[PDB]
DNA sequence: TAAGCAATTCGTAATCATGGTCATAGCT
DNA sequence: AGCTATGACCATGATTACGAATTGC
């Protein structure tokens, strides 16, 4: 058996939302240390990555290491059926065809039992191995959803160069380039802008996705973004201190 | 003559008409290069077709002899001599055989045969003796094939494929009847057929015509071929298929009506050979499912292999009517009787379609669909009261002027539809 | 001569913004006492009968029973230009065939006429009766639940018993069940249960009925066997808002 | 080398987003009176005459005389990409075919380039008439009128009496007949020499009321036969007039 | 003054489920 | 007043329904 108690019940509202447009098919590997999830989508250029590690949980318990097929749009469609202040808990047998949610509300009148059915699958634990950095963004959240959503009106394409004073996010189109500067901040909330570097960095992305992997921003309140060569670009968003969600996107040609 | 219904079918002569110009003016634009392709088409399909045209099976098709007119005659001793005619003043149902060469046919009125013939006698029948006199000899007939399929209450389509091999290692008294012992009939196929026939007489004490053959529309005409009381049978060889099929008029197909024989008088058909001649002529010209039913029925291929209820109306005709209540009252009529008849069988429709006919001879089938099921009464005419509303004000300032109107509740639910069965609300109002 | 002066007007934008997806057309029954709805929509799986009774108008006086074919959604393009404070004033004469709108905000005095036709709705409606399940519980809860299973399913099953009640449904992707558990001033569960019932019923006729949402917040569902679904919101010192639904199988 | 620097950035925003509906390319002209406008619809009914003078210009530098061909929807696309809280320097050259835009931000400053045309002028002039009657109402009451009225029909026919302002139209359903009386910056002030009763067609006031949120209030001018001007006074910028032609 | 049921054929057209857009409003 | 939610309105294949015409027993 496998049973977990989350009081957050708003965060796998949020997890499973940024991830419903995207993939619609995953492998929750449901194991000691806590809920993954890698998937390429279904263009298979960009890869989400997903924990939830066990200390952020209220209770948790299984021993039998499972791997649960789970269709990300239906369980959308079950999880949008809960309140945001609720408490989730997960439900599973071990041979089990099914998986069970229990939503409780804090004013525990309402308690919610749903049941999802499975799928099989195999997908590719194409493992990401421990790399090293060229530079690191840490920006707000509404700020980079706010320059995608700009930028994506003017092209289809984006220039990112990254150097010692700031970034610029570059657009060409067919009416004349955009352009958005951004430089740091010394001595101040979330405003912090904070970019560090060893190199300077000038990749160049494309903006159907960056439409879909900015959908994530009620989720925190910064983002990360990570840049080096002949290696992807690296979304990080950070969750209430339970683990992380990354996305991946690699350069142009 | 100059009657309501001659200007009725006038109007539908000329549409017919109009259509047989339709297909003469897209039978000029072929040309000899269009005639190859679908042609090449077809002929490869008759060649998918006519390869496997597997034909170890004997079906028979049992019809009778003026079925509704030779039940009374088991039932009437008196005028065994005398042409009998079922039916009344309006239309007949079927005459006998000795009033068929004098014109006295089906689908013909009450007063157009009646003064052909000033000696006769019209009497309307009896529907519920024909219900248990096709029962008794559906008993006989499941003897013989379990699977028997009486497409009415009269014919019936037989497969003695399996009977006749089990029927070798018989003695000649289990082979052997009597007169109501009697002659013993063989064991050959025209032999177990004149056994049929035989116990149908002397447990019936009627006549029943019969038909031998390795396909079922070739059995429909081979039991019109020696028609009163007699049969007729085909050998299984592809040959002999061939030798039949030839020398036939169109009348005679069942498939092929009036319209469709006067579509194809056209092209210049009168036998089934002349139908095989214009190959890439009728599947460019006819529709999909026609032309198919044309290269099938020239092959004189079929069924080689035999085999719920769909719908359930109630029409009924009447005088000239011009006032308001009378159709808001007689569908309520219309609606009880077949919420009577729908019970019976137990079925739960969902669509009620009423049809109306003007004093000037037009169908008008308004429908409605609905989404619970429709069994009672009230439940029926508060779907057919609205399209009567319908049809009533859609002529403004003037009345509607029937002779015809009926009901007929369709779409008859599954097995996997009828666990959820909505319910009405009629039900529960007052 | 029908007259009828509403002091809150956003009562009757939200009757009319109920009952346009459900049914969409309707015959009003004006009488002396009174505006009174009775419709079952084209498909003949529900029933809205509607009583707003004549002590919560501001002013109303109407002198000879007056019967009202309305295009709801005519009436709900028109009653979209008041504001949400607008003292509606609707007129309308006897034999004419024009419904006068007056609006007036608290002088933008507005002058509206609608055209009205001639509907025959039935006349015939439940007959009094005693009901086994009477639960009567928050509204929004009620809406997030009739919400919250059509993305399961279009069967709900309401299992009623003693210590709470139960919906349950089962379609395509699964099943869900919610479970409510009876209370300890208007989140208030009352459960006034006699026999323990359970049925099942059409989603797609629940979600149209979640539309008098801010009609109320207290929503009284009463059940019995053999006898449809009642979902009752009480239109504060007007009236009620009733919604019967029919059962599966 | 002309320089316009604007201080409240969200005027531009919401002129723009009040043309891009109508009219598709329009010709700027670019002078020491400021910046000007007249164009016609694609439709050849409505006139939009846009007036900026250059007081309320934070910083103004235009030395030519120049003309700049613009397609209205690119530049309102342009104009979706900045907040209601910047500064607006508008720049062209005579060097280049390209409109630059800057907006500046109290640390994000963004920069455009967009691209001009060239299109075939029209310098049509308007001369102006004395008023029968000028009326003074709240930008979104007048907002509110013309969307709420454009459901019932298209055929507004604006009345105006000393005593009283009066909408009326018609259609399917009947006539939807609004009033407005003679009554604080949200007042209705009428200047009335004759009884005015024309017709004009909504379908057009609808995009001109999408102006509403740069004044608090509008002017509508009217005359008997004269096409009407419906003016949306940006404070101590300038204005912005559509013209309307009266039907039959 | 020309039936009474049933079954089937094709082409018309009504309703529905679908995602996209727009407007108005709760929240920022 | 922008962001986002979200409900009304709308395009639109598409399955499903409608209807005349035709064939039989
Ligand atoms: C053809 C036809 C038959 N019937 C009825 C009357 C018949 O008794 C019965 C059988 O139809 P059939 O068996 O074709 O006709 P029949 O048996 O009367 O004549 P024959 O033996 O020459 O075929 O069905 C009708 O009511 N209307 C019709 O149009």
């Amino acid at each position: 058996m496998f049973e977990a108690r989350l009081v957050q019940g708003s965060i796998l509202k949020k997890v499973l939302e940024a991830l419903k447009d995207l993939i619609n098919e995953a492998c929750w590997d449901i194991s000691s240390s806590g809920v993954n999830l890698q998937s390429m989508d279904s263009s298979h250029v960009s890869l989400v990555q997903l924990t939830l590690r066990s200390e952020g949980f209220d209770t948790y318990r299984c021993d039998r290491n499972l791997a649960m097929g789970v269709n990300l749009t239906s369980m959308s469609k079950i999880l949008k059926c809960a309140g945001n202040e609720d408490i989730i808990t997960l439900r599973a047998e071990d041979n089990a065809d099914t998986l069970a949610l229990v939503f409780e509300a804090p004013n525990q009148e309402k308690v919610s039992d749903y049941e999802m059915k499975l799928m099989d699958l195999d997908v590719e634990q194409l493992g990401i191995p421990e790399q090293e950095y060229s530079c690191v963004v840490k920006m707000p959240s509404g700020e980079f959803a706010r320059i995608c959503r700009d930028l994506s009106h003017i092209g289809d394409a984006v220039v990112i160069s990254c150097a010692k004073d700031g970034v610029k996010f570059s657009a060409s189109g067919e009416l004349g380039n955009g352009n958005i500067k951004l430089s740091q901040t010394s001595n101040v909330e979330e405003e912090a802008v904070t970019i560090e570097m060893n190199e300077p960095v000038q990749l160049t992305f494309a903006l159907r996705y960056l439409n879909f992997f900015t959908k994530a921003t009620p989720l925190s309140s910064t983002v990360t973004l990570s840049m080096s060569a002949d290696v992807p670009l690296v979304v990080e968003y950070k969750i209430a201190d339970m683990g992380h969600l990354k996305y991946y996107l690699a350069p142009k040609i | 003559k100059g009657s309501r219904f001659y200007g009725n079918e006038l109007k539908k002569e000329k549409q017919v008409n109009q259509r047989i110009e339709n297909m003469m003016q897209q039978k000029a634009q072929i040309t000899s290069q269009q005639l190859r392709k679908a042609q090449l088409q077809v002929d490869r399909f008759a060649m998918e077709l006519e390869q496997s045209r597997n034909l170890s099976n004997t079906i028979v098709h049992i019809d009778m002899d003026a079925f509704y007119a030779a039940v009374e005659m088991r039932d009437n001793p008196e005028l065994k001599d005398k042409p009998i005619a079922v039916g009344s003043m309006s239309m007949l149902s079927t005459s006998n055989y000795h009033a068929r060469r004098f014109g006295v046919r089906a689908a013909m009125p009450g007063f157009i045969a009646k003064r052909l013939c000033p000696q006769l006698i019209i009497v309307p029948p009896n529907f519920d003796k024909y219900r248990a006199v096709s029962k008794e000899v559906k008993e006989i007939l499941a003897d013989y094939d379990p699977n028997f399929m009486a497409m009415s209450l009269d014919e019936a389509y037989l497969n003695i494929t399996k009977h006749l091999e089990e029927r070798q290692n018989w003695p000649e008294d289990k082979r052997r009847y009597f007169i109501k012992n009697s002659v013993v009939f063989g064991t050959s196929a025209q032999e177990v057929v004149k056994e049929i026939r035989f116990r149908i007489e002397q447990k019936t004490t009627l006549t029943a015509s019969a038909g031998i053959a390795p396909n079922t529309m070739l059995a429909k005409v081979c039991s019109d071929k020696n028609k009163p009381n007699g049969q007729y049978q085909i050998l299984p060889n592809r040959q002999a298929v061939m030798d039949f099929i030839k020398d036939l008029p169109i009348r005679k197909v069942s498939g092929i009506g009036k319209v469709t024989e006067k579509m194809l008088k056209a092209l210049g058909i009168i036998t089934c050979t002349e139908l095989y001649q214009q190959r890439a002529l009728l599947s460019l010209l006819f529709s999909e499912t026609s032309w198919h039913y044309f290269l099938h029925i020239s092959l004189g291929l079929g069924s080689t292999h035999l085999t719920e209820r769909k719908s359930m109306s109630v029409e009924r005709t009447f005088s000239e009517i011009n006032k308001a209540e009378e159709q808001y009252s007689l569908c309520q009529e219309l609606c009880s009787e077949l919420a009577q008849d729908l019970q019976k069988e137990r079925l739960k429709g969902r669509t009620v379609t009423i049809k109306l006919k003007n004093v000037n001879f037009e169908v008008k089938t308004r429908a409605s669909t609905v989404s619970s099921v429709v069994s009672t009464a009230e439940e029926i005419f508060a779907i057919a009261k609205e399209l009567l509303k319908t049809e009533i004000d859609a002529d403004f300032p003037h009345p509607l002027r029937l002779r015809l109107m009926g009901v007929r509740i369709s779409s008859f639910p599954n097995e996997e539809d009828r666990k959820h069965q909505q319910r009405s609300i009629i039900g529960f109002l007052q």
